[PDB]
């Protein structure tokens, strides 16, 4: 469970984050560093570099929808399961997405936070944002069956 | 690394399975199925019922391919190497789920195998499995 | 959370278990197959070959008590967590047991009843004692910090 | 297996830490300690207190051994081989914790390399560290 200052910590990171920025760039890096999640998207376009993979609008368009759900989650920290329930269904049901794609995202997404924010990232908001990535991970692979 | 030893205690045990390896294969297959659900996100297509031909099927091609490794343990990586370009390239399975089969395909043998799942046995199997892994996910990135 | 049918394979298959002989087995093949976890295990004394771990007195006494407390547990499947804090705080401060270690000597449990039992071991059998060894681990490790 | 690209990759962000290299890997086993605070059962002997010297001699420990690593790319079992043998028989880290530190190690560098850290070079800074981690875990059975 987060403390109430890792909230705090979290809550005050997220307010300064361009959710649509940081959705692209976390999923497409997700599409470069780990290619093998490039196959929910083969009707995405061109995927051939890393290049095109940041630059694709598709993979934007995505990214920014992923983050935006992940955005509104953080309001719920207490609810995740319940927050993610539906999403998780889906996930499950009818994409077909591994869930260890959740836990990949939220560590790309965690090296992305690191890297837009440098020093102001540290061991302990890091430390917060991990427990995040992974209580949202778990709440979208709750519903797997 | 597998050893002499290793490369024995996993012939012995695979010839022992023999004919069986097909059967062997689509049992682990559904072990892994139940008991960890989240893999039958990359079988959307299958009928993952108790018999069904499309694990049976699928169970024998990957025994073959298991038998194939067997067969050329000291030139693992080119003997499955269109197999690595398909998960890498084309199911794209996350590397995470090798490590469920393998322990499903573990424990299968060990409940065929009473004589022969030694402590030793299992050690060499585990490593045999985990390097067959290895192997397959080697193109993903 | 084991449904009622896995409770019943669950409880089934545990009333033909000798605890003292399976639990000597699981540890034995546990510090064979996965080697370095003999490091925990210092003062047990000959660890040298396969053969002299399972035979090892201490490491027979040892696996005895620790699958009497993961059968005891059993009675308790709804609160693993509650039931194995106690035991986890110990692993955590005093012994300094990688918790990945409850993972791995849940698997080779899964194992030695796999080949101890043989054809009665089904695929939903295992399933079931994997959500239990996976509860077992998971209430094990609840309490490091 | 790392590529070329990966290689070249590597080298330039690497050599941008520089004397920073030390600091670094105090900083990352900090963030694994507090991230992934399982992973402080390996260090029970350890002041673990943030600014610790055992913490920033061990830090510069393991950043120096990733210098060698990075240094001797292609050779790195060769390399890094008095290491993996403590690793595999003095020490008793699961395998799982060096993916954790691993990620601790991307991050600091994030933090620390807004420059360098592009998404190609995060892929190969990842797959050099997934390297490194399974040339220390070789020996281990
Ligand atoms: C933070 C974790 C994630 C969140 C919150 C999330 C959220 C969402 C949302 C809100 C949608 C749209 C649902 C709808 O159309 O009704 C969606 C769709 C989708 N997601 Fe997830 N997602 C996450 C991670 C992922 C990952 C890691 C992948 C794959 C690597 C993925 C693959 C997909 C796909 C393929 C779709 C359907 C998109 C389309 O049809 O255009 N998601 N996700
Ligand atoms: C010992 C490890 C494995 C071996 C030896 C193996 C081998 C194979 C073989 C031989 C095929 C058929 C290739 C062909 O049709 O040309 C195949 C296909 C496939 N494998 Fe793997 N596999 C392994 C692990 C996995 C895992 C862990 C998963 C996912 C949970 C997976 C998912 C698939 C899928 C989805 C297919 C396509 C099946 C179809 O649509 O018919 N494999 N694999
Ligand atoms: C099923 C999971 C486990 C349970 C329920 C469990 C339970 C126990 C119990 C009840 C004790 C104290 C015995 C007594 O009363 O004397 C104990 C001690 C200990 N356990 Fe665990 N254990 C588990 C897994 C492990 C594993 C996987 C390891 C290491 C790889 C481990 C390492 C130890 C050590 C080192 C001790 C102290 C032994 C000594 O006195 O030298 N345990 N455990
Ligand atoms: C990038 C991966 C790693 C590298 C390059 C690395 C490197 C090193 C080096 C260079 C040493 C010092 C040996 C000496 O003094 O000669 C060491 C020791 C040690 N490492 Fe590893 N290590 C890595 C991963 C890990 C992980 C993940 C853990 C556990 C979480 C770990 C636990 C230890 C411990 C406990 C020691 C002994 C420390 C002492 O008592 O001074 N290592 N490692």
């Amino acid at each position: 469970h987060l403390t109430p200052e890792e909230k705090s910590a979290v809550t005050a990171l997220w307010g300064k984050v361009n959710v649509d920025e940081v959705g692209g760039e976390a999923l497409g890096r997700l599409l470069v560093v780990y290619p093998w999640t490039q196959r929910f998207f083969e009707s995405f376009g061109d995927l051939s570099t890393p290049d095109a993979v940041m630059g694709n609008p598709k993979v934007k368009a995505h990214g920014k929808k992923v983050l935006g759900a992940f955005s509104d989650g953080l309001a719920h920290l207490d609810n995740l399961k319940g927050t993610f329930a539906t999403l998780s269904e889906l996930h499950c049901d009818k994409l077909h997405v591994d869930p260890e794609n959740f836990r990949l995202l939220g560590n790309v997404l965690v090296c992305v936070l690191a890297h837009h924010f440098g020093k102001e990232f540290t061991p302990p908001v890091q430390a917060a944002y991990q427990k995040v990535v992974a209580g949202v991970a778990n709440a979208l692979a709750h519903k797997y069956h | 690394v597998l050893s002499p030893a290793d490369k024995t205690n996993v012939k012995a045990a695979w010839g022992k399975v023999g004919a069986h390896a097909g059967e062997y294969g689509a049992e682990a297959l559904e072990r892994m199925f139940l008991s960890f659900p989240t893999t039958k996100t990359h079988f959307p297509h299958f009928d993952l019922s108790h018999g069904s031909a499309q694990v049976k099927g699928h169970g024998k091609k990957v025994a073959d391919a298991l038998t194939n490794a067997v067969a050329h343990v000291d030139d693992m990586p080119n003997a499955l190497s269109a197999l690595s370009d398909l998960h890498a390239h084309k199911l794209r399975v996350d590397p995470v789920n090798f490590k469920l089969l393998s322990h499903c395909l573990l424990v299968t043998l060990a409940a065929h195998l009473p004589a022969e799942f030694t402590p030793a046995v299992h050690a060499s199997l585990d490593k045999f499995l985990a390097s067959v892994s290895t192997v397959l996910t080697s193109k993903y990135r």
